[PDB]
């Protein structure tokens, strides 16, 4: 009875209204979905607890009091991009890059599993760790390789599910992520790609670049709020770094710079043979003269070729994949990017 | 003629694109110049129109 | 489900009685603006 009363009180065409701030007083100002404020009451059946500065809320069309608080699937966006399955193959997947492994193993593992090395001595461990280098030197695959061999949780971000137009939706999945690294295991911030937002610290006067600036500024003031963060590790990851922010290579919030330099055809002959590995290889095939003839080609440009020698067995209507089509597709596929080298000068 | 002009001085009816919303004779509607509403259903149709 | 802030019946039984209806017709809508400048002896 009392139930249907109050829910026949208000009108029945409620507006999905937009919550800005709140005052402590049964009134708060609110914002509707053309971005006309309006000074409006809230009820006290609206149960003061949930109610966040950018929620929704339900509103009416004679007084635009607040009717009720409204759930948006609580967050669509900080449980997709949050691992839950495995990832690859842990440390057999890569290779020739164990110079860099000690560093990412003492920095992340280290804190957690034995955390009594920092003790001893009295030494914190690290908080950023930078990632760059040639485009795609094998920067995905290494942060899917430490995050294989794990006891906590890790998260992913892409960098592109990050930036919207809602005005404040930029610095409220900052603090989304980092309470789901706090409410579960101190994961780690893996967000990929952060130059095309922070870089140079341009002002300008438009309402296009302070969706921007404002972001990265608070992302910066929300990973160094130094009230409490429970030993939360940050892996940000691009390809170049010359155009980048200059404040955040500075000391004091990254003192990890670990660069993947070019590797060697020492590295390509796991990698021939990862990629020839989930396919029909027939036993009269040869990889190693495509070894030793071609000089220069990364992990895309050899899955480049499996598929094209899967390509080429599905034409002529075939199960396994001969050795004239891995030929082939090696001097189809291979050609290019071939230009521009000094033979015939040096010794 | 007289059918086809009582019909004719009626206003006007609004289209709302729905994808999905949710059940208690709730649906949730959103228009193109406006953002999204909660409204109530008729009872000429049925609840289950998502 | 239409939750719509439930608040199960114990702390707004008496607000929800004329507390709200006098929230509806004294309590009017304003809207927050910006102020540009003013005039002196006359607003």
């Amino acid at each position: 009875e009392e139930r249907s009363k109050v829910d026949d009180l208000r009108g029945t065409p409620m507006s999905v209204g937009t919550l800005e701030e709140i005052i402590d007083d049964n009134h708060a100002i609110v914002s509707t979905s053309v971005g006309s404020e309006h000074y409006v009451s809230i009820l006290s059946f609206v149960d003061k607890d949930l109610l966040e500065p950018g929620c929704s809320v339900l509103l009416n069309h004679k007084v635009h009091a607040v009717i009720g608080v409204l759930m948006d699937d609580t967050d669509p966006l900080v449980t997709v991009m949050k691992v839950e399955k495995a990832p690859q193959e842990t440390y057999a997947d890569i290779g020739g890059l164990d110079n860099q492994i000690q560093e990412i193993k003492e920095s992340v593992e280290l804190p957690l599993t034995h955390p009594e090395y920092y003790e001893e001595m009295g030494i914190k461990p690290p908080k950023g760790v930078i990632l760059y280098g040639p485009p795609g030197t094998g920067k995905t695959l290494l942060a899917k390789a430490v995050a294989n061999q794990t006891s906590a949780t890790f998260l992913r971000v892409v960098g592109s599910e990050l930036i919207q137009k809602y005005l404040g939706d930029g610095p409220k999945l900052v603090r989304e992520l980092f309470r789901v690294a706090e409410e579960h295991a101190p994961s780690i911030v893996f967000i990929d790609e952060i130059d095309a937002i922070g870089t140079k610290r341009y002002d300008s006067n438009s309402g296009g670049e302070r969706e921007i600036q404002r972001t990265m500024l608070e992302l910066l003031n929300q990973l160094d709020g130094f009230d409490s963060r429970g030993d939360v590790k940050v892996i940000m990851a691009t390809n170049r770094i010359e155009t980048l922010d200059p404040a955040l290579i500075r000391p004091g919030r990254i003192d990890r710079k670990i660069e993947f330099p070019l590797p060697d055809e020492k590295t390509k002959k796991r990698i021939f043979q990862i990629h020839t590995s989930r396919m029909t290889l027939a036993d009269d095939v040869t990889l190693d003269d495509l070894i030793m003839a071609k000089d220069d080609l990364s992990g895309a440009d050899i899955k480049a070729i499996c598929t094209e020698a899967g390509l080429m067995a599905l034409r002529e209507r075939r199960m396994k994949v001969t050795n004239e089509d891995f030929k082939k597709s090696k001097e189809n596929v291979l050609y290019k990017k071939q230009e521009g080298t000094p033979e015939g000068l040096y010794l | 003629l007289r059918e086809e002009l009582q019909l004719l001085q009626e206003q006007g009816s609004y289209v709302g694109e729905v994808v999905r919303a949710m059940d208690k004779k709730k649906v949730l509607v959103k228009v193109h110049p406006e953002g999204k509403f909660v409204v109530d259903v008729d009872k000429n149709i049925d609840i289950n129109d998502v | 489900e239409s939750d719509t802030g439930l608040a199960p019946p114990a702390l707004w039984d008496l607000a929800a009685d004329k507390q709200t209806l006098q929230s509806e017709q004294p309590l009017q809508v304003a809207r927050c603006t910006k102020i540009i400048n003013a005039d002196s002896e006359d607003p």
